[PDB]
RNA sequence: GCUCAACGGAUAAAAGGUACUCCGGGGAUAACAGGCUGAUACCGCCCAAGAGUUCAUAUCGACGGCGGUGUUUGGCACCUCGAUGUCGGCUCAUCACAUCCUGGGGCUGAAGUAGGUCCCAAGGGUAUGGCUGUUCGCCAUUUAAAGUGGUACGCGAGCUG
RNA sequence: UCCUCCUAAAGAGUAACGGAGGAGCACGAAGGUUGGCUAAUCCUGGUCGGACAUCAGGAGGUUAGUGCAAUGGCAUAAGCC
RNA sequence: GGUUCUCCCCGAAAGCUAUUUAGGUAGCGCCUCGUGAAUUCAUCUCCGGGGGUAGAGCACUGUUUCGGCAAGGGGGUCAUCCCGACUUACCAACCCGAUGCAAACUGCGAAUACCGGAGAAUGUUAUCACGGGAGACACACGGCGGGUGCUAACGUCCGUCGUGAAGAGGGAAACAACCCAGACCGCCAGCUAAGGUCCCAAAGUCAUGGUUAAGUGGGAAACGAUGUGGGAAGGCCCAGACAGCCAGGAUGUUGGCUUAGAAGCAGCCAUCAUUUAAAGAAAGCGUAAUAGCUCACUGGUCGAGUCGGCCUGCGCGGAAGA
RNA sequence: GCCUGGCGGCCGUAGCGCGGUGGUCCCACCUGACCCCAUGCCGAACUCAGAAGUGAAACGCCGUAGCGCCGAUGGUAGUGUGGGGUCUCCCCAUGCGAGAGUAGGGAACUGCCAGGC
């Protein structure tokens, strides 16, 4: 799930992770989960965190997923020898940099938001924090 | 492997459990549940008296037809109805462009889709290990092409005997895991029985309205659809009866038409609660035109799990849909030993089922009132706290008579070793 | 009140900014459009405590730099990515 | 099915660098495979074929941006 | 005049078997074992949707997360190809504790009996047979129990083949 | 064997059983010169015309096109008569 | 496989191309000897350049998320298109604002490196050309930039640098490749680099200021916690501050609903203040209903400190092998 | 010294939009075409011969920032060299230093020659 429908090329290079994140601030909603840390979030992890928050807020308020898994992470099978091409495309991840806000939410109070975001934070591998909207 | 077949993929409709020599002619019976499996009925291929060839388990004309159907539809998987030998399956998948996945392979796939717990997933994993063990050697031949036959030194046994031993170690491990799950089920059984709590287990044909019977009884929502194995997991909700008192019902997963014996043994190793149930709630449906083969097969499955020998309150489903004969309440005997034909899946037969709960509990009509102790206020408070009676009446000289009675227990506490020096009863 | 003591920056650059945040100051810039910009350093905890209130950004704010009481307003905020701290603020003279 | 194929080249870039004393015709920019982003103005017309810019006179290379479309042009100043 | 397309083209012209093999070399290169790694495997912990009459944590744990071991399938080809004998059984062992029994405890959805689960604990103990070459496995009958792993998947200058 | 892109680190180069695609031609005009002209796409009104034909107007500016892969190109057009 | 006496000087490579080639060989690059040549070559400074990498960015190519609204398409009544009954509380498509992704995207674009010119200083002409003799074309690790793998490996394949190879010596317990530094010989002479000064074992049981109480130092994550040290704020206060502690706490609110339980014990209506130092149509645990407890508050005289969160330094548990 | 036409430099502070304004000096329309020449038909366009008329359109000029466009300072990212912590990543010293925003700028400037007061 949460895989792009059309992709220009099937497999993509492994790459390295960027230094920091753009998209730090909360703009869609009042309350947010901002990652403090570097990592890869899988699509199953993103789905699990969103499911945790929506069960917590009980279909009240709106949840925004501000990240999307566009990175094809490819894995070779068991008992296969090295070489003989790249591996077949097994899952879709999103590279998370420090400072990236990943989830926004509105229409719930601050304590409900903080509980929902901590239940997401347990699911995600990266370390995260609660952030709130500010005026500039 | 963690990778699996893609859901929503096209498939042909040749594979309809056994078309012949098992069940009956039941094209439609497998067709409905495979629509529940998720492949749409674009084109159906049917074969009569299909020749059990040593080479393919089918004649070449039907092999050409099923190959043409799968390549014309563009379906990812070729499908075979009869459970066939792995080598004939290998010959057929060599002849076709796409590989053929077995009968029990797709039945395991739909079982894994319907399974939402690790206990059911462990049962499916055991049967999947059985099916994969049947087809491993033909699969491992292409791997041994890459191996080149190397590995002669070391394991001094025959070749693939070592990997057969590895599969056997998988069998040993999953036997240990299923024994652990059975230990958890035994702990749950010791939890649910208190030597005074009647328990009923809901069995029968799958998605035959037995879950809807539980829904009407307990007012707890069940999952009901055209799909088979919509209801899998048992849930236990307490309900109140006027005569029985307190009872609980657990919705055990039903049987497909002719469950395989491997699937029977798998769910029997998963749960023993059907055998350990004091009473059984069996719901038998007339969905097939030929009901008797269904009753015989499902009752033999119940005897395999030793639950038919437990008294079964038989629920005669589809009978209310036909309305050939109507449920009635009559006090014919104190046991009332009549086969209850009520179809309470719509809830039309629930008062007759309440009298059937009276028929399955100890239900003496005469109902001899117990002798009242001189201290009756504590007894009245206990009666009001446990179950306040719908009708309260008092006999002459202060005697209180009510429907719930415990005569043998009353005898044990009122006269075991007591001196009876006062001798109020003469 | 919303009045901050700030110091005019003796040195300017990447190393100067990092040494300032190590010494618990953060840089800021004041531009007016009628005279030259002035680059200042301010104590991070004080400007954080004032920016906690929204009236930091809403109304005018006064800075004292070298004894000149300069009235100014918050224009742009640069915050640290994964921490409470703020790196820089850009000020429009008012 | 197979992805391992590539063509070979060993020059497709500039050679004179705005201070060459390029003599007679010398390739300013060889196999550039384009004309607009490297056109020729000063040493009459270069760019005969394959869009290789050759100096029509001896002198120094000049790189400039000129024109409405802001294209950069290679010229040669004679002494 | 060249699908001399093995495209810097051996000649105009050329397929295989070898367990009957032989020679010169290689640990430059697979099989055993060791070694790095630990994806997989085993064990543990994190969140707790829930099943449990109600009650997330008596006992299980959904979707996901983080580790530990070297312990199964693998990855690599560092070591030995101027030789490190292959599974299994017999004889004899020795260690770790992720404890099968016996010992000491906590919770229990622990009345007693009997249990489940977890903690501490390595002193000792921890079957005989039918089948099959078998480790296994299934079966018969025991027992307090018939532990799990390491030791060149312990042990062929100890035995068997 | 050859061509194009990326790997390839802003000169050139650069490997793998790395990730994607092509070629083993075509045209004596699809070549040379001279003269002339610029398209995708949408809106509106109209023949047996309708998401889609042929026309007229307005937006849009190369989003077209290139004999064939991709990259570089291309208004002086290398695009079209 | 072996290849036999000595001393002095220089001193590589394990790459590219091709090969019936892959452990061989030829050319070139690299080594050595000889001859000739110009301030040739190098460093640095200044002046000329070209780029599309890192980074950014979202116009283009694809990809995303939200908020706006219909051209047309399920449909909502419609064998009502109503040339009008709203264009359904559907997708609106372009579009417009806001947010991200890219090796095969660029309206931007470095540091570096490369090339060219000029100027000193320095270098045993280091540079080029021709000729004589070769070896080598099996590389390893480490740092950086990457492909592949699992952001595995003492893995595999590249670019660049360093070291081994072919380099001893001191350090890292021992240790090709990591750090320091390049051995002509001799010295029972000093100074020092890395690393260290309690004994093994040469040199501080040095001086000052602070930290940790686990042998952290001297193996390991998510996660858990009134460990301990700082810092900036917040609530409260001798018109009295922090716990436990003794009194009150409504029957008109106890009115119904699985009935002599109706209320707060499934659920709902309901939440006036009378006679508020200070009183809930009871929050929780509940009570056989009936009991209760702690809290809205005051005397509590115990009398100056007490409650949580944020950032940060070092500790603790997670943490089991033959 | 005041405007129009041509040819250049410059190449969005140079363009687009909005509003006004100009006359046969120039320019564009305009009047005809069996002449020169022309249309896969097209005095559309191209030409030629020119009488009336018009500045509408086009064109030019003026004002307008509504946009395109330019655009600091400061900060950030990156990176060469030396060193440090070295889960994939960072930090320190030092030298260089973006892009994106931000304030602001912004309705072009200039040369040569012909015609008219």
């Amino acid at each position: 799930m949460l895989q792009p429908k059309r992709t220009k090329f099937r497999k993509m290079h492994k790459g390295r992770n960027r230094g920091l994140a753009q998209g730090t601030d909360v703009s869609f909603g009042s309350f947010g989960l901002k990652a403090v840390g570097r990592g890869r979030l899988t699509a199953r992890q993103i789905e699990a965190a969103r499911r945790a928050m929506t069960r917590a807020v009980k279909r009240q308020g709106k949840i925004w997923i501000r990240v999307f898994p566009d990175k094809p992470i490819t894995e070779k099978p068991l008992a296969v020898r090295m070489g003989k091409g790249k591996g077949n495309v097994e899952y879709w991840v999103a590279l998370i940099q420090p400072g990236k806000v990943l989830y926004e939410m509105d229409g719930v109070p601050e304590e409900l938001a903080r509980e929902a975001f901590k239940l997401a934070a347990a699911k995600l591998p990266i370390k995260t924090t609660f952030v709130t909207k500010t005026v500039m | 492997m963690f990778d699996r077949y893609d859901a929503g993929e096209q498939a042909v409709l040749v594979h309809i459990y056994f078309t012949q020599d098992k069940d009956m002619e039941d094209l439609q019976e497998f067709e409905s549940l495979v629509s529940s499996a998720g492949v749409e009925a674009l084109q159906v291929i049917t074969g009569s008296r299909k020749a059990p060839h040593p080479k393919y388990f089918v004649g070449e004309g039907k092999a050409v037809e099923i190959a043409e159907a799968v390549k014309a539809t563009g379906a990812s998987v070729v499908l075979f109805d009869h459970a066939l030998s792995p080598a004939q399956e290998r010959n057929l998948e060599r002849l076709c462009e796409c590989r053929v996945i077995d009968r029990t392979g797709l039945i395991l796939d739909i079982f894994a889709q319907r399974a939402r717990t690790h206990e059911g997933k462990l049962q499916v994993e055991l049967a999947q290990l059985r099916h994969l063990a049947t087809r491993l050697v033909r699969g491992w031949t292409h791997l041994e092409r890459q191996k080149g036959g190397i590995g002669l030194r070391g394991p001094g046994e025959t070749q693939l005997e070592t990997d057969r031993r590895l599969l056997r170690n998988r069998i040993v491990q999953i036997q240990s895991r299923l024994e652990r799950v059975e230990k958890q089920r035994e702990q749950g059984r010791q939890s649910r029985i208190k030597a005074d709590v009647p328990t009923v287990s809901l069995v029968g044909y799958t998605n035959a309205g037995k879950s809807t019977l539980f829904n009407r009884i307990t007012e707890a929502r069940v999952y009901a659809a055209d799909q088979l194995f919509a209801t899998l997991d048992p849930t236990l909700r307490r309900i109140d009866v006027a005569d029985v008192g307190e009872t609980v019902l657990a919705d055990t997963v039903g049987f497909i038409r002719h469950l395989p014996h491997d699937l029977v043994a798998a769910f029997k190793a998963t749960l023993q609660e059907t055998r350990q149930a004091t009473l059984l709630l069996h719901v038998i449906d007339a969905a097939d035109v030929r009901v008797q083969e269904n009753i015989e097969a499902v009752n033999t499955v119940l005897e395999e799990i030793d639950a038919h020998e437990i008294p079964t309150l038989l629920v005669m489903n589809k009978i209310d849909m036909l309305e050939d004969f109507e449920p009635r309440i009559d006090r014919d005997e104190e046991n009332k030993p009549n086969r209850v034909w009520l179809s309470a899946q719509t809830g039309a037969g629930i008062p007759q089922l309440f009298q059937a709960l009276t028929e399955r509990l100890s239900g003496e009509v005469a109902q001899h009132t117990l002798r009242l102790p001189p201290q009756e206020g504590r007894l009245r408070s206990r009666f009001y706290q446990l179950q306040a009676i719908e009708k309260e009446w008092m006999e002459e000289d202060g005697s209180v008579s009510l429907q719930v009675r415990m005569p043998i227990v009353d005898w044990r506490r009122l006269c075991k070793q007591e001196p009876a020096l006062i001798d109020y009863l003469i | 009140m919303f009045t901050i003591n700030a110091e005019v920056r003796k040195e300017q650059g990447k190393g100067a900014s990092r040494r300032l945040r190590a010494a618990n100051k953060f840089p800021a810039i004041i531009y007016g459009g009628k005279e030259a910009p002035l680059a200042i350093e301010l104590d991070h905890d004080k400007v954080m405590n004032m920016q906690a209130k929204a009236e930091f950004y809403s109304e005018v704010l006064t800075i004292v730099v070298d004894g000149k009481e300069i009235k100014v307003k918050a224009q742009d905020v640069q915050r640290h990515p994964y921490k409470p701290k703020l790196q820089h603020i850009d000020f429009v003279r008012a | 099915g197979g992805s391992t194929r590539n063509g070979r080249d060993s020059e497709a870039k500039r050679l004179g660098v705005k201070r060459f004393g390029g003599e007679s015709v010398l390739a300013g920019s060889i196999i550039v495979r384009q004309r607009g982003t490297k056109f020729h103005a000063g040493a009459n017309v270069g760019c005969g074929r394959d869009h290789t810019l050759f100096a029509k006179a001896d002198g120094k290379v000049k790189f400039e941006v000129k024109g409405p479309k802001n294209r950069k042009f290679i010229s040669i100043e004679a002494e």
